[PDB]
């Protein structure tokens, strides 16, 4: 756990900003958070950010693949990476006696890669298989289809790239993404730790001794205003008869930007609908027998997407759609809005409480917060903002985002 | 762990650590073997749980996270929540322990969910290995009772176990729930039942669960619904044995992995075309253990996989020091899931997987201890269980 804290941030003379937040315990999560992701791509390089992420982790001169494998096996340096639409990270969760090796590996891999045609060409099959695998989880497929028909802009791209895009990715494209997106001024080193701030700082200093300062600062290729998103509600239906007597469906609305005063209202409304679990279903849902329900709301630059999705038997599909639309409408009723606000606020608080017990979760929020917000948002200010959120804020959110708005919708049917 | 005994005899075990999420629950020695068939226990306890929580809406509105684990010989219920939901959570645990049968309508709803388990993502590869092991490696045939009914078979409420639960319950909780659990425990009848339950002896049976799999499982079009599963079991040791950490190390030496680096991975996953995955587990029961190696592959290829598993066994005897240390390293995984492990380890009477004491145990396992474990386990003929049509005796021949 973590004690309503605040990060401490120092900048090395080479430009690398080191952000730490104090945590009790013996686990440390640390690594690099970079504003690199599919939002910053176009049609010509779709999939490159994720493709780079893999190449990075295929090792460099100092730490080739065999040396990496050896470090996980014998030395307990278990490296993790992921790429989203908006950010990328390379991290390790470690015992504290492993600090210098971990800061050294991560710095070398992220900031000193050696990107070769052979490693790039050799990686292609791994990414093709990953794309195949994700394509067999219909929650992932319908999530991507919903993004695709809602955004003609780059948010509509799958993170991995289409099959065709994965095949066309060149070494030059991978090197270009690293050269334009992985500089000191587009990233933070993050550590969630008991170790003092200065210990992390010196260790990163030592790990990044090869790194020369930037001569200049061209406008970051990751700036949101270079990738203005346009949400346009559309409907598309697909077949997948391998599903049998089953269909997937997803409903989408535009959501507020992260810095919108209406962001927290959208999170509360999304949460009060929430997900269906084995024992748990929103009081807004009338037919509690619906097979399943998942709700998400993400910000994407000037835009964002609120999504509701599930699967049902063919005969229950249309009823699922009505239940969800009815539940969303029910929040706006003056008899229900107060209670919806209260329950939704509690949902957001419970989600927060659950995040505070893991150094991995804390690291990811801190890294994302630093990259994506104008100014750092503490859990402190966040809770006050949640507590000060009122019925008029919810109404204004409904007025701007929900009421009288066309929704996107995708259906993938076993029969249709 | 802070361990107490209430004035009425009820045991109370508390997990130390920082505040944030409150945890409560109950663990008791009633499992799928205490009903006359597969799923009877599971659906009885599930029916009871949903009634105890009043409605799914109450659960959501209080943001309570319930979790029910039914095993062959024992089960537990945990509830996680923020401090403002304490009253509802405790009152729900109290109702669960009140002995009353659920309504037939609740039971009917729960039965339908149970039949749908595989389609719903609730009957995954892990649960299949457990059923295959339990239906094949015990002399007592009651261990064949799992949690997930076959499509053509009946499921019946077992009201007697609901009466039995409060008579053999241990209460569990995070340390901040001490006062509320003392009080809840106090409300239960003195004094607990004491039953000698003993894990059934090993027997190397050869069985099939030749049953079709649904194409959609959860949200995935399963990459395994057309493949067979081979589970090979040998007896090992109780969770309390001095030998258990050697067994954990022995399971990492075999290890495994998916097509989507250790003996099972390199030799079995690498050696059979279209072998989706292979893994070794060491699974614990009240007084014993089953060391099990599970292979997912096409039906025609299982015999070959078994030959490659035999090779893995032979290979362990000459394992290098590098690898014996790496195996020791792999067991050390520190990382909600913490409380569930606390409860599990409290029943087994072993040190939790996250504890430093456990980590120290693992650091202290020798080559001798691993060799001893290997010798006594692989001296038995394996139990053999196939999810699919493959003839288990043909697989069994590979080891005789
Ligand atoms: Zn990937």
């Amino acid at each position: 756990i973590s004690r309503y804290a605040v990060p401490q941030i120092s900048k090395l003379s080479n430009g690398v900003r080191v952000a730490t937040i104090p945590v009790i315990g013996e686990a440390t999560t640390l690594g690099y958070w970079i504003k690199s992701g599919s939002m910053y791509e176009n049609a010509s390089n779709s999939g490159v950010s994720h493709y780079l992420q893999h190449v990075i982790f295929r090792g460099n001169e100092k730490y080739p693949q065999r040396k990496l494998e050896q470090l996980a096996e014998y030395e307990g340096i278990n490296l993790m990476a992921s790429t989203s639409r908006v950010t990328t990270n390379f991290n390790a969760t470690i015992s504290n006696d492993k600090l210098d090796v971990a800061t050294d590996v991560l710095s070398q891999l992220v900031l000193n890669p050696r990107i070769k045609k052979s490693i790039v060409d050799n990686e292609r099959d791994t990414i093709l298989a990953e794309e195949y695998e994700v394509s067999q989880d219909i929650n992932e497929v319908i999530w991507d289809k919903l993004h695709e028909i809602s955004f003609k802009t780059s948010i509509g791209f799958p993170i991995l790239g289409s099959h065709q895009s994965i095949q066309k990715i060149t070494t030059e494209m991978v090197q270009s993404q690293h050269s334009n997106f992985f500089n000191q001024d587009n990233l933070y080193f993050v550590a969630v730790t008991s170790l003092p701030h200065d210990v992390i700082l010196k260790s990163v200093e030592k790990a990044t001794q090869f790194l020369k300062p930037l001569a200049s600062h061209p406008k970051l290729a990751s700036d949101n205003d270079l990738h203005v998103q346009k949400f346009e509600p559309n409907q598309k239906q697909y077949l997948l008869p391998q599903l049998g007597d089953n269909a997937f469906v997803a409903i989408g609305f535009e959501a507020p930007s992260l810095d919108s005063p209406l962001y927290i209202p959208s999170q509360i409304v999304k949460s009060v609908i929430g997900s269906k679990e084995k024992y748990s279903v929103s009081p807004l849902i009338e037919n509690t027998n619906i097979r399943t329900l998942n709700s998400y709301s993400f910000p994407y630059g000037n835009s964002g997407l609120t999504a509701f999705f599930g699967n049902e038997s063919i005969n229950n599909l249309n009823g699922w759609v009505n239940t969800i639309f009815q539940s969303i409408g029910t929040i706006f009723s003056n008899e229900n809005i107060e209670g919806s606000l209260n329950v939704g606020r509690l949902c957001v608080k419970s989600q927060l409480a659950r995040g505070l017990s893991s150094t991995r979760t804390i690291a990811d929020e801190l890294g994302n917060n630093l990259l994506l917000r104008n100014e750092y948002m503490s859990l402190g200010k966040w809770d006050e903002l949640l507590n000060a959120t009122n019925i008029n804020n919810i109404k204004e959110y409904f007025d701007k985002y929900i009421l009288e708005k066309n929704a996107s919708m995708v259906i993938i049917s076993g029969k249709q | 762990c802070v361990s107490s005994v209430l004035p009425n005899g009820i045991h109370l075990k508390l997990m130390k650590g920082p505040r944030g999420v409150c945890s409560i629950g109950a663990v008791f020695p009633i499992g799928s073997i205490n009903s006359p068939k597969t799923a009877d226990t599971q659906v009885t306890l599930s029916s009871k749980l949903v009634e105890s929580l009043i409605s799914p809406k109450h659960v959501f509105m209080h943001q309570v996270y319930p979790f029910l684990q039914v095993n062959r010989e024992y089960s537990y219920l945990t509830l996680q929540f923020l401090p403002e939901s304490t009253t509802y959570a405790i009152e729900s645990l109290k109702r669960f322990l009140d002995g009353a049968a659920p309504a037939n309508t609740t039971f009917d709803q729960q039965k339908q969910l149970n039949y749908a388990a595989e389609q719903l993502g609730e009957y995954n590869l892990l649960e299949k290995y457990k059923d295959l092991v339990c239906m094949s490696s015990f002399s007592n045939k009651s261990y064949a009772h799992g949690n997930y009914a076959l499509q053509g078979e009946k499921i019946d409420l077992n009201p007697q176990i609901l009466k039995e639960i409060p008579k053999c319950t241990t209460l569990v909780g995070s340390i901040d729930m001490y006062e509320e659990l003392v009080k809840l425990g106090g409300s239960l009848s003195p004094f607990p039942k004491v039953k000698l339950h003993i894990t059934s002896n090993f027997e190397p049976n050869h069985v099939n669960k030749n049953v079709k799999q649904s194409s959609l499982q959860g949200s995935k079009i399963s990459m395994t619904s057309s493949l067979s599963i081979m589970s090979l079991s040998w007896p090992s040791c109780g969770a309390k044995s001095v030998e258990a950490p050697a067994y954990a190390v022995l399971s990492k030496i075999f290890g495994g992995g998916s097509e989507f680096s250790s003996l099972l991975y390199t030799k079995v996953v690498g050696g059979v075309a279209r072998c989706h995955q292979a893994y070794a587990y060491n699974n614990f029961f009240t007084t014993g253990g089953r060391f099990n190696i599970n292979v997912v592959a096409e039906d025609r290829n299982l015999v070959k996989a078994a030959q490659l598993v035999r090779e893995c066994i032979h290979s362990v005897e000459t394992i290098e020091d590098k690898n014996l240390d790496a195996a020791r390293g792999l067991v050390i995984t520190a990382g909600d899931k913490r409380f569930n492990e606390f409860v599990r380890s409290s029943y087994l009477g072993c040190k939790p997987i996250y504890s430093s004491q456990y980590k120290k145990s693992i650091k202290e396992v020798t080559r001798k201890a691993v060799e001893k474990a290997l010798k006594q386990t692989f001296s038995y003929k394996p139990a053999v269980a196939v999810y699919g049509p493959a003839v288990p005796n043909e697989i069994a021949k590979v080891f005789e």
